[PDB]
């Protein structure tokens, strides 16, 4: 019970983990083209990021 | 003139906000609130890196807006408290020129466009080097003098 | 002309409220708050039948309130936006000739007295009809138009 318990929260957190550091790249990747007055997200980038 | 707000902490004005482009400018280094209800209950996106706030223009009812360039040619730009110079790839005013609150006022070249807003500086002996905001192709840049103090 | 007070949403103008006679008289329908902290501070109660919101006047305004009449004779009426006329029991000003954000104006009479509180009103060809609130003897009855927009 403690091994499962345990490594299913491990599991779960690192899956979380995966998920937050993915939106913070997308945020730092992406706020650039948004900060820029003007700017135009490229079609590449629209296309893999939700924007 | 043109497209300018002030932004207001306590009872003092602490900085500007503007309109260029498609969006609304503000300096993230600078405290308090737009004076322009319709752009104070605006969400804004905060970049650290850049000390810079920004969020669209509600052009549905505020359509008018400064025109922005992203050339800058070696030469001189206007704003509101003089003319700075442009050279080196850096812009420079006299000492006197600026000042601590005049962050968020944007440069404008000789076509009335906007190219660079302002954020700082830092003293080099007469004359004073701009902590600026400026742009390129779909790029936001921040360019600061070594010593450059936020204003 | 010293009746009104300005009734404010996000900093701007969504109605008006004035002192007739003994109480303060502004529409429901209009959202926002009274410029005068006097006036803001007070009680106010409602009536979705009448589209009104009333509160007793401070005695230290009771100067400012403004005579009042339930007489309505057949003939013209004063109000801001220029002249309003009054038969068939129906209030009709030209079309246009008022604006959303004109509620809450008073009617006078030629004796300088209020008649009725402009609500909104609807274009009929040349001119437009009003909805309006007034009073006959006692009570305050409201009077509209088939069709009416709210201002």
């Amino acid at each position: 019970v403690v091994v499962v318990s345990v490594a299913s929260f491990v599991l779960l957190s690192m899956v979380g983990v995966a998920v937050g550091m993915c939106m913070c790249a997308r945020r730092r990747c992406i706020t650039p083209y948004e900060l820029t007055p003007g700017a135009t997200v490229p079609f590449l980038l629209s296309l893999i990021c939700c924007i | 003139n043109d497209c300018i707000f002030e932004v207001k902490h306590e009872g003092k004005v602490t900085g500007y906000a503007c309109l260029v482009g498609d969006k609304v400018m503000k300096p993230a280094h600078v405290k308090g609130t737009i004076d322009n209800a319709d752009l104070a209950k605006l969400a804004f996106k905060r970049s650290s890196k850049y000390d810079l706030e920004c969020a669209q223009i509600p052009v549905h009812m505020k359509s008018d807006a400064s025109k922005f360039t992203h050339e800058k040619p070696e030469g001189y730009y206007n704003w509101h408290h003089g003319a700075v110079q442009y050279s080196g790839g850096r812009f420079t005013i006299p000492t006197g020129a600026g000042k601590p609150g005049d962050s968020g006022r944007p440069i404008f070249d000789n076509k009335g466009r906007v190219v660079a807003i302002v954020l700082g500086g830092a003293n080099e002996g007469a004359r004073t080097a701009l902590s600026v905001v400026t742009w390129n192709k779909d790029i936001v840049t921040k360019i600061t003098p070594e010593g450059a103090e936020e204003w």
